[PDB]
């Protein structure tokens, strides 16, 4: 049918795409937008998360008296993030490259969905799908302001292979910069100990270590 | 070939998957969630709003400095919700007394792809030629509750098309352990609207109880062929 | 049974595209705004195209089994027309606000749809193996009232737009006026050249008759 | 040297000026206005919540273009309120229908400083020493309405001291011409603490009419 | 000991008003907008006179003791001059804004000072025992980038501006870049007839030669 | 007029010499209900609430229904130079991290003046001081909620500068707590005499934060 099966290595080097499945193009992870200090995001499990061509300002806009503006204000730009270190100050131009996760486009025979378990043991595709990967749950996120956005759960984006407190990375527009601020927030679906119904959550601060076992695994899958 | 549809009962029963699709699994209604004071919201359409665990806090959050913290704040989830009354205290429902209140769903794999089709008249929608019935409803567009915050709905996903109208679709749940119906929460739905008053400034009406649903759009989900 | 619907910005009825076959026309519906809330839906969706228009589609209700409709401060915003503001510039009521509305078409597909972007001004070619089904320009995002809005994903068919407008829609009330303000923002991908990707924007100022000069084209391609 | 005092009667009554105050002149009780979405309000302590006259729509906006343009979008403007309460329709009021719901106002001139004080129980809490009483009434600190946005009174302004306690202390009215109260109106009010339980966990508690004013902070407005 | 601010929306130093005294010299800021947070400095305070321009008067820092100035994207927003904007419509930057940031002065008062509004074209007459300052028009609130903004308290002598503008302020980035964008809004008091106080606004959408036609004049008066 | 100073320590401010204290409390920076900040002026007498609480007010709705912690609001305060927690405290244990205040009664009104600079600024001519400290702007915390305080309110002199001067105390849930959005702002100082040019952005580690920080003096007149 010619779905379109959306990969993010999460690192600066393009992910293959799976044997039988030709590659569209690859690009950059795009996560969100942020004009007039309002997020639009694109879902990671579809295409429009992949751009070809990378920017701290990979957008423009206009105004009714017919006059637009590129890179004139103060708007920014969200990218899925490397492993690459936690920046001493903003990286600049060329400095940017080692932080910007890449992408492929790949033409794919059926839809592909996500599944998860809310539970430590990784979910089970369902019967008459096989499995393309495994990884964790990541639901939303939120960094300047309370401007942020979410995955849907059902698209293979919502299903990162490799878990990341901070899996985002801000990109101030104009200045062509990026960087990490504290106020970036990711959000996980939890690991329930329950079996189906948890009625009262147990409050808990978690330091790096135990972290992973806290955090809902995922299946992407397709027939 | 394989696409998903996600059905909600609404009721504490698991829905039956629509004829001419077979069920996947089973689970608890997701509205949306709200977190650092930002809702995020799963389309009711599709499997993402159904969870095969229920939790007050199912989610976490993870800083900068690699420090998560799990139902420690004040945020929020949100489901859709059942026929259970509120308790005549009007007081937060806490542990297993949520059970009765949280609707179920199912996710079946259908032979084609859905939608759903909106009259905006109180009329059902016919599917269109080459699409057959899966279920009808009303027309369900958006809705609020803490800090005004919300979400909505696809109106060409089966998302948009709820099979019961409820003024309060969904019961609001926080980190804390609670759940409770809240005054401010609002539900939004697509109006009815004649030919002729399409163009014209929309008459204002307040509906009170046995009158409601007179001025609700009508919907149906479809399945091609 | 893939989908694809199509808008024409104007008062005529679009035709659906090459090798897809009408299923109902209707207005094409860009988002509302509800308890100052907004949301809405994809353009390249059915949901963004109703056979009813109204400056107020929609209603809401409380737990204290209420309903209002028409009886707050809500928004409804729609695809425009090439029709001018009144000399006036003051707010279009009753029948004179026909002339402004957009028209759309859902057309049934027989196969996937999707939306390609070149972040150049030449046309985006379509995948080996996908024909065209029209050609525009690339439209991600909006904002009009409190700076609130919605937007369109990358790979949708929403996100092309076929006729550039510095102001593409039109922002009705419950009290049954609509009209253009100065506060509303069309975002469009901007084009950037590759080997600029990673160099500071260069900051432009567009004036009528060189908008276009540097927003992304697109072309939407069926399998 | 100035001091000034802002009193609203709740009611379709002017209020007078309290004793040892003159009055200045007299207004309709503004809470706040709401523009592009945006609340901004006037604390009800100040002259500028009480203007000589009244309006669904007090305000109008301009632009770099040189248009200026009144009532002609979707704002708002917030009122304090009287005791009526929702016509039975529990539609909208319109036109002269409204002015039965609008409290009403006085701006005093004192002759010395003139302060709220918050007792955070039951109890009046008395005036420092040196302070003479204006009135007494509850703890009102904040509200929201519409879009969750809102505005609040400085703890120390008399304007964080009504002198009758209400669930529903104002009213919303749009720039078309209409008023209402809405469910999602909310007014916040300083609650009672014991001083033991400063440094324990909140005790929840869901009031009912009756019981509610008797669980608000009572206060005392004070003049040197 | 009481403080008196006056802005000359030029970039000529205002001078005090009579039977006041100035203290300092600065430029007009009207509110700043951190982390996506709009907070103002009521004009009628001092809060709104800085000794020092600069388009990021401000940084923040963090829980891990790091603190960011001018590298985030926030902004500055001060009272403008007549100065008209450049051909390009382009950004204005480095010692080019200077024509465009309003000039104020702080000074001392020997009593209180207040505004009063008539809410219609006449101008409000000061109250029994005030002596005017100035007179202006109303000014209520704004908004520009993502629709945030702040408002004056119409009590204090910020919501009587001496110059009308439609556009009375001028947005600037820590980048470095000032400029007039379409979207900035400005709020005032509309002029408002006794007999329609209780009657459906009636819209309007005036031009360049009305304008100033619907809005409502002020007065600002001392106690002395 | 009434003078208000926040100890930013557990311990009550001492009211200036011949200055009635008319109270003591704890340092009340906002309250957050329906995720809507309410803040308090610093310099205001309101900023200082006799009886602390993490939920220290109620809320009602038309349906004359009142609720007492019973949602998903909170309270910010001042704090203390209490170390950072590994985790939120409770109850008992928060009482070292608020900062406490006193109103206290003054024979004239007190003003804040800054520099913009690295050099304290002078009280104007017939003013004393009361104290000199740091340019406190404005803050943010959960999503963009926060507030800011009045350049000319003392409110806006903190004598301590700290990179996180408030503690965000979740209302029903009893516990206090710093979380990694929360933020300070603070007017920087400029070399230049009065028009500052492009600015340099500058990522500063604690050390050279100091030296970029405004400084002020809260005045009153005699
Ligand atoms: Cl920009
Ligand atoms: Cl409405
Ligand atoms: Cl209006
Ligand atoms: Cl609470
Ligand atoms: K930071
Ligand atoms: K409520
Ligand atoms: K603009
Ligand atoms: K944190």
């Amino acid at each position: 049918i010619g779905y379109l099966l959306v990969k993010h290595s999460q690192t600066d080097q393009e992910p293959m795409c799976p044997v039988g499945m030709n590659k569209l193009w690859s690009g950059y992870s795009l996560l969100y937008f942020e004009g007039q200090e309002k997020a639009h995001n694109q879902d990671l499990g579809l295409a429009g998360s992949c751009l070809a061509r990378f920017s701290t300002m990979p957008f423009l806009y206009c105004n009714p008296g017919d006059v637009c503006y590129y890179a004139s204000r103060n708007d920014k730009s969200y990218w899925l993030s490397t492993t690459a270190p936690l920046p001493m100050m903003p990286v600049a131009e060329e400095d940017i490259r080692p932080y910007i996760s890449r992408c492929s486009v790949c033409e794919a025979p059926a839809v592909a969905i996500a599944v998860h378990s809310q539970d430590v043991s990784i979910p089970h595709c369902p019967a008459g799908w096989r499995s393309l990967w495994i990884g964790y749950s990541f639901l939303m996120h939120t960094a300047a302001g309370d401007e942020g956005g979410g995955q849907s759960l059902v698209s293979p984006g919502s299903c990162l292979e490799d878990f990341r407190a901070t899996p985002f990375i801000e990109c101030n527009g104009a200045r062509g910069t990026c960087h990490y601020y504290a106020n970036k927030y990711s959000f996980w679906l939890t690991t329930i100990p329950e079996q189906s119904f948890q009625g009262t959550p147990s409050a808990d601060t978690l330091k790096a270590g135990l972290i992973r076992t806290h955090i809902s695994r995922c299946q992407v899958c397709m027939k | 070939h394989g696409f998903l549809v996600t059905r909600h009962s609404q009721t504490t029963d698991d829905p039956q998957c629509p004829p001419g699709t077979k069920i996947l699994y089973h689970g608890y209604s997701l509205l949306y969630v709200q977190g650092n004071e930002r809702a995020h919201g799963q389309d009711l359409g599709t499997a993402g709003s159904c969870l095969r665990k229920f939790s007050t806090m199912p989610f976490l959050f993870c800083n900068i400095n690699n420090v998560c913290n799990f139902a420690s704040r004040n945020d929020y989830s949100y489901w859709l919700s059942t026929p259970e009354p509120m308790p005549m205290s009007m007081a937060p429902i806490t542990g297993e007394n949520i059970r009765p209140f949280i609707s179920r769903c199912a996710v079946c794999e259908a032979p084609a792809m859905v939608m759903a089709v909106h009259s905006q008249t109180i009329q059902i929608p016919q599917c269109p030629t080459g699409w057959s019935s899966l279920w009808i409803g009303y027309s369900f567009v958006m809705h609020t509750s803490a800090g005004a915050e919300g979400s909505g709905q696809a109106l060409a996903s089966p998302g948009s098309c709820l099979e019961e109208f409820r003024s309060a679709p969904f019961i609001e749940c926080h980190g804390r352990g609670t759940c409770n119906y809240y005054a401010n929460a609002y539900s939004f739905w697509l109006a009815t609207i004649e030919r002729s008053e399409m163009f014209k400034k929309p008459t204002p009406s307040t509906l009170k109880a046995g009158e409601l649903r007179t001025h609700v759009s009508r919907c149906q989900v479809c399945m091609r062929r």
